């Protein structure tokens, strides 16, 4: 009797019925020109969709991968390289990377001086690991569906 | 007046102290609720989720609410439009405010029916004889215009037409669509929307009254084995002359 | 405060008792405890009874001539 | 075509015992006001007291014919 | 010591350590034996009403 | 030598639950004081999971609460366990106060005056619970409660405005019913506290009412078993009314969202008031009747003052049964009174029962007291 | 320094700046029919206009004074005959009586069954005063303003 | 808040209503348009 | 004697807060414990009656 009425306790605090609520989202491309980083709301969260520039891919092709703290190589992060989608929280304690800031001309947290790459890659500072890629897909040369 | 009359207790399916309800009948009543109900009255703290694992699978659930048109926004433009509905989305409202609900019928409120089973002294009894109590007013008595007479509303001067008849709805499993069986469907469903939890509580019932007739003897054993040392004693008084 | 030792005196008492194990919990709780209670309960009864019986009287009463004056009489 | 079974019950109800002398009141009622040149009288208590022991038997054996 | 309580008694019951590990296992075993049977009785009297008895008709 | 007689922090509760000396011979209802304990925490629980989920802005107030019932997961299990836990706690109450008063415990002055005080702290906290959910009832009880205080001379309605908060029952008087619903518990915790303190030096009664230091047993393993039995029983009570009758003592009419234009047109209070709602009714005055409502339940405190008998407890005074046994059967015509119309007959049955009330505990008591004396000849 | 601590405490709980709200408010008295009464919000409160009949005012007017606990005369409470309007809250404890009720065809509070005639003055029931008349001034016989 | 701070009570007035705000419902359940009272906040200059 | 030593109640404050031998030499380092207290007493009122209209 005690371990039901205490576990029924416990689980009247986790997250309800109203608010799991999963979805989708469409984004437009055509809409983020070259260089800027676009921000949306997705999940409750922050939703980063940043288009590259040819210097940008270049350089993001050049890194070593293997003296990355979390190896993965660009290409297989993306499906167009001109975009980069990533969830805009930060891996270390949840902030939001400030774009255009840091070492790597990548992303900056500063709650505790992050840096990550163009790529959403760990590079300096204490997140253990790289900016999520969520599932998405393109639908056409204009609109991307996350989801 | 002041006359009252107290509706019967029927026999209902779930009426019995471990019964559960049939979710058949929750299903036909949710559908005579959707095509007949939903003009006037709302239905405001039940959402199309909620449909799901009772009476609809969730491919049923979704196809129900894409067939509503919801407003949603801003959009990036700073404008309001119409979306499809989505299995998160309550019930529509049939009118904006009271005002507007005023308006359309007299005067009269239609009152919301998410509560009205546990609103009312008599439950699906009083919703069971109003919706099947009307008839032609008594002998040397009149009435305003708009109202109908129903003995089981206080006052017998209702602002509601008879809302069922032969024929009304037809039925997804070819039930004969009678008066009395679309006001017991119907009746079924507003006890489900009121107390949505009546099934999972009389499974805890049974577990609960099974548990408790194991732990009261044992309890009470203890306690006699407990007290058996001063149950026994003994006194003598023994004065030393 | 109070605890056992010196609570008062006592003299010339001798006390008997037997360990838990070494007997019944439900000597003859049926044979000797029914008639016990209907003792007790024979005992009780004209004490707390006749209040009870009045209220039930002044209820029904009431109740009969609440519905009596409702309804409507001739002329 | 189709017939509720309310109806029916109904009909087989009001042929009790009970449910007869409540609906001869009733009409005794309607008789009075009706011949009555101008009165207040309203026939509702008997027509409530008809109602009463009609749907109690009703409620019994209603259900039997409802799926 | 032929009799089952006197084998307990000097099997489990003599340290309380063993007799709460006794205790434990019996309320894990216990708990799914009462499930099982507390959801039969009350599938059984509540049979073709509840959704799983109902739920062949309509998912395909 | 032993650390459980000389631990600063054990040594309290050794003194207070282990080796306390009890009388052999307490019968069953002093089980009832022990489970005022448990349901007070018991409420501190359950409550405190309905305030994780609970907001007291007016305009979603009502909706609030249905969330609770539900979204949150087993939400209508804490929700009706909080609400039948008053019916429970008022019970236990009065059958603490009823064993009390029969057993002539009202002779710790000290203790008894401190329960009072809880007993009115108690019903407050009930009464502010109440409103909380925002549905007629609470609109319509939190109104007349608060106009209650408007019968006091010069100052009433500056009182009632300042209680209010404005001109109204509006979302101030909602807020701050909740901050004081939250925090009035723990005051009624720590006045507890004071009740047990003043009753630890005392030494506790037993229903032959003579003094028992020649038979006293330990408080454990004696009365440590019962408490389980007697909290074992509670727990079957509520949750039979928690699981099979979730509505029995509740009212419909809280059902349905506060209308500051409309009310119902048979409003009453829940059915542990409905007794001073029976008196207050009684009396066609305004101040006349206020006065009898805090004097009924304020002539708890001048009971001691009336004792006239040389026996402590009524088990050997059959007159003092009998008017008891009257008296309660007069609690409960009040009782049934409170929750019909005003009207014939029932307003003439309200008018004698509560004559009858004071007549029985402030005349016949003592005289029956006095002549029990003189039969016995003493 | 106690004094003045003491007095703000205290003050802060009194009504604050926001929820004073005093303002007019006009009914057209063309919607209201013969013999009914109908209700307004005002101050969060009710307001009651009734647009009474011939037949209440010929029987209102033979009672006298002295049976009346509150002495008030019927003309005087109203500025037109076939008018009255008040404010719909008992002066026992604040319910709102119901119209077309009690044993005088007035008002009936059931909270403890005070009785109110048409006028709207107390005859059976612990309420001490008679309902309260606001002041009100009309502009023509078609509407009326309130404040 | 103006009156008592750099305005008095008609000034503060007339400021009120030299705007319009929206109000309702009315008896038919729409809503309509007012001159501004003391009590209402300054005018958002956009909805969202 | 004294109700001030024998009151069941005032015996607490007495031999806590009257009667209680303490060092003759405590510096101004030893106010802070009384501010404590002082301190979360005037954030419990303070907070109480913020209470009222959050
Ligand atoms: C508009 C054409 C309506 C439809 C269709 C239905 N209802 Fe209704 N209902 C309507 C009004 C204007 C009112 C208020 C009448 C009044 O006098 O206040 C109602 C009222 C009800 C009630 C409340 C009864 C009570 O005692 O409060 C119920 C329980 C009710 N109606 C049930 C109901 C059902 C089950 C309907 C679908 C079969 C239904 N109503 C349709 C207007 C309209
Ligand atoms: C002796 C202790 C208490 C008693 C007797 C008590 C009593 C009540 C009562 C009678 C209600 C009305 C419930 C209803 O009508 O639905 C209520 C509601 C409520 N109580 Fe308490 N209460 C106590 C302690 C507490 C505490 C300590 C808290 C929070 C810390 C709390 C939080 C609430 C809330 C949030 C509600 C409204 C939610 C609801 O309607 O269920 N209560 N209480
Ligand atoms: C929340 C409120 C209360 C709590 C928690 C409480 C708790 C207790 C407890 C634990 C005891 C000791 C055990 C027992 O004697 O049963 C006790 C005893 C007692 N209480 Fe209460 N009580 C409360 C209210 C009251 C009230 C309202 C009264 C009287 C009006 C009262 C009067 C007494 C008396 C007289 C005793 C001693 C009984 C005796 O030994 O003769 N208490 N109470
Ligand atoms: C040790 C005791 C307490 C401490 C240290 C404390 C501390 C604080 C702090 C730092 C804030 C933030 C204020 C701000 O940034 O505006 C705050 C806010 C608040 N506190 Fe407390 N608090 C205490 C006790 C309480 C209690 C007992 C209550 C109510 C019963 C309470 C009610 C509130 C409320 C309602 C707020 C929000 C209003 C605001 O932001 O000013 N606090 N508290
Ligand atoms: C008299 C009366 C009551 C009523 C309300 C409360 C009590 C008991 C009580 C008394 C005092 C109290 O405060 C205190 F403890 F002193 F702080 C808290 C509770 C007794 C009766 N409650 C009604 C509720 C409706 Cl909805 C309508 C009318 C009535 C009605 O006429
Ligand atoms: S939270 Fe991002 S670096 Fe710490
Ligand atoms: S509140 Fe109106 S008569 Fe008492």
């Amino acid at each position: 009797a005690a371990k039901n009425v205490v576990s029924q306790f416990v689980s009247s605090m986790s997250a309800s019925a109203d608010v799991l609520a999963m979805s989708k989202i469409e984004i437009k491309l055509s809409d983020i020109p070259e260089g800027k980083n676009m921000a949306f709301k997705w999940r409750g969260k922050p939703l980063f969709v940043r288009h590259r520039t040819k210097k940008e891919i270049d350089q993001e092709a050049a890194v070593e991968v293997s003296q990355l703290r979390d190896p993965q190589h660009d290409l297989e992060r993306v499906k167009k390289p001109e975009w980069v989608i990533l969830i805009g929280v930060c891996t270390h304690l949840g902030c939001v990377p400030i774009a255009n800031a840091g070492d790597f001309g990548g992303y900056y947290c500063p709650c505790h001086g992050s840096h990550y790459d163009a790529s959403g890659r760990i590079r300096k500072g204490p997140a253990p690991l790289n900016l999520e890629v969520p599932s998405y897909e393109f639908t056409s040369d204009d609109m991307v569906i996350v989801g | 007046s002041d006359l009252e009359l107290h509706p019967p207790s029927y026999p209902w399916s779930h009426r019995g102290l471990l019964s559960s309800l049939d979710h058949t009948s929750i299903r036909r009543g949710f559908q005579v609720y959707k095509q007949v109900c939903s003009s006037c009255h709302s239905m405001d703290y039940v959402a199309y989720r909620h449909l799901v694992g009772v009476c609809y699978t969730e491919d049923e659930a979704k196809a129900l609410a894409e067939e509503v048109e919801v407003q949603d926004g801003p959009n990036e433009d700073g404008e309001m439009f119409m979306r499809p509905g989505k299995l998160s989305d309550y019930f529509p409202k049939p009118y904006p405010n009271p005002e507007a609900a005023r308006a359309a019928n007299n005067g009269a409120l239609p009152p919301d029916l998410s509560y009205i089973v546990r609103a009312r002294h008599g439950g699906e009894d009083y919703v069971f004889s109003l919706l099947t109590g009307y008839c032609e007013p008594p002998t040397g008595v009149s009435l305003r215009e708009g109202l109908y007479f129903n003995p089981y509303f206080p006052g017998q001067a209702i602002g509601m037409a008879p809302p069922i008849y032969n024929e009304v709805l037809e039925f997804d499993d070819g039930t004969p669509a009678t008066m009395s069986q679309v006001a017991k469907d119907v009746c079924t469903f507003l006890r489900w929307a009121a107390e949505p939890e009546h099934d999972h509580r009389k499974r805890m019932g049974l577990k609960m009254l099974l548990m408790m007739g194991l732990l009261l003897p044992l309890v009470y054993a203890m306690k006699r084995h407990k007290w058996s040392v001063l149950k026994s004693r003994k006194l003598a008084y023994r004065p030393p002359k | 405060g109070r605890q056992f030792g010196h609570l008062t005196r006592v003299r010339h008492v001798i006390t008997y008792s037997l360990s838990p194990f070494e007997q019944r919990a439900f000597p003859h709780y049926f044979s000797k405890g029914i008639p016990n209670v209907l003792r007790r309960t024979r005992a009780c009864i004209l004490r707390v009874a006749p209040p009870f019986v009045a209220f039930y009287l002044v209820y029904t009463w009431g109740t009969q001539e609440f519905e009596k004056s409702k309804r409507k009489n001739p002329a | 075509e189709l017939v509720d079974p309310l109806t029916t019950v109904r009909e087989q109800c009001e042929q009790l015992e009970k449910c007869v002398k409540a609906r001869e009141r009733l009409e005794l009622c309607d008789e009075r006001v009706s011949s009555r040149s101008q009165t207040e009288e309203d026939c509702t208590e008997e027509l409530l007291d008809f109602l009463h022991a009609r749907d109690h038997c009703v409620a019994h054996k209603l259900f039997n014919s409802l799926k | 010591a032929p009799t089952l309580t006197a084998r307990l008694y000097s099997l489990l019951f003599r340290r309380t350590s063993t007799f709460a590990l006794t205790i434990v296992v019996g309320a894990l075993f216990f708990e799914r034996a009462f499930d099982q049977g507390a959801d039969a009785i009350y599938e059984h009297i509540n049979e073709g009403k509840l959704w799983k008895h109902i739920k062949h008709k309509y998912e395909n | 030598t032993n650390i459980r007689k000389s631990h600063p922090l054990m040594k309290i509760v050794n003194n207070a639950f282990i080796d306390l000396p009890a009388p052999s011979n307490i019968s069953s209802w002093w089980n009832f004081g022990s489970l005022l304990g448990i349901c007070l925490i018991l409420q501190i629980l359950t409550g405190l999971f309905l305030a994780m989920h609970y907001t007291s802005d007016t305009t979603t107030a009502f909706s609030s609460v249905t969330h609770i019932c539900r979204d949150v997961n087993y939400g209508w299990i804490i929700r009706y366990m909080h609400a039948n836990g008053a019916s429970m706690f008022f019970i236990c109450l009065y059958m603490h106060v009823g064993r009390g008063l029969y057993y002539g415990s009202y002779t710790f002055l000290e203790t008894w005056n401190i329960g009072v005080i809880l007993l009115l702290t108690v019903m407050a906290t009930a009464f502010m619970g109440y409103v909380l959910p925002w549905g007629q009832m609470s609109f319509w009880g939190a109104t007349v409660i608060t106009n209650l205080l408007s019968a006091i001379p010069y100052i009433g309605t500056n009182l009632v405005e300042w209680i209010w908060g404005g001109f109204s029952v509006d979302k101030a008087t909602l807020t701050r019913f909740f901050a004081f619903h939250f925090i009035l518990p723990f005051i009624i915790m720590a006045i507890a506290m004071v009740h047990l303190l003043f009753l630890h030096e005392t030494g506790s009664n037993n229903p032959t009412g003579i003094s028992s230091d020649v038979d006293k047993i330990p408080f454990h393993p004696y009365y440590t078993i019962k408490d389980i039995l007697g909290a074992l029983l509670l727990i079957l009570a509520l949750m039979l009314l928690v699981l099979f009758a979730p509505d029995l003592l509740g009212d419909p009419d809280n059902y349905t969202p506060a209308n500051p234009l409309n009310t119902p047109p048979h409003i009453k209070p829940e059915w542990y008031f409905l007794f001073a709602y029976a008196i207050l009714r009684s009396i066609p005055n305004k101040l006349g009747g206020v006065l009898a409502l805090a004097f009924s339940i304020l002539i708890l405190a001048l009971i001691p003052l009336l004792h006239t008998s040389k026996q402590r407890s009524m088990m050997f005074r059959p007159l003092s049964q009998c008017l008891f046994w009257a008296l309660v059967a007069d609690l409960l015509t009040l009782t049934w009174i409170g929750g019909q119309p005003v009207e014939h007959p029932y307003i003439t049955i309200g008018q004698l029962a509560s004559v009858l009330y004071f007549l029985l505990i402030l005349v016949l008591m003592p005289t029956a007291g006095t002549i029990e004396n003189k039969l016995l000849k003493w």
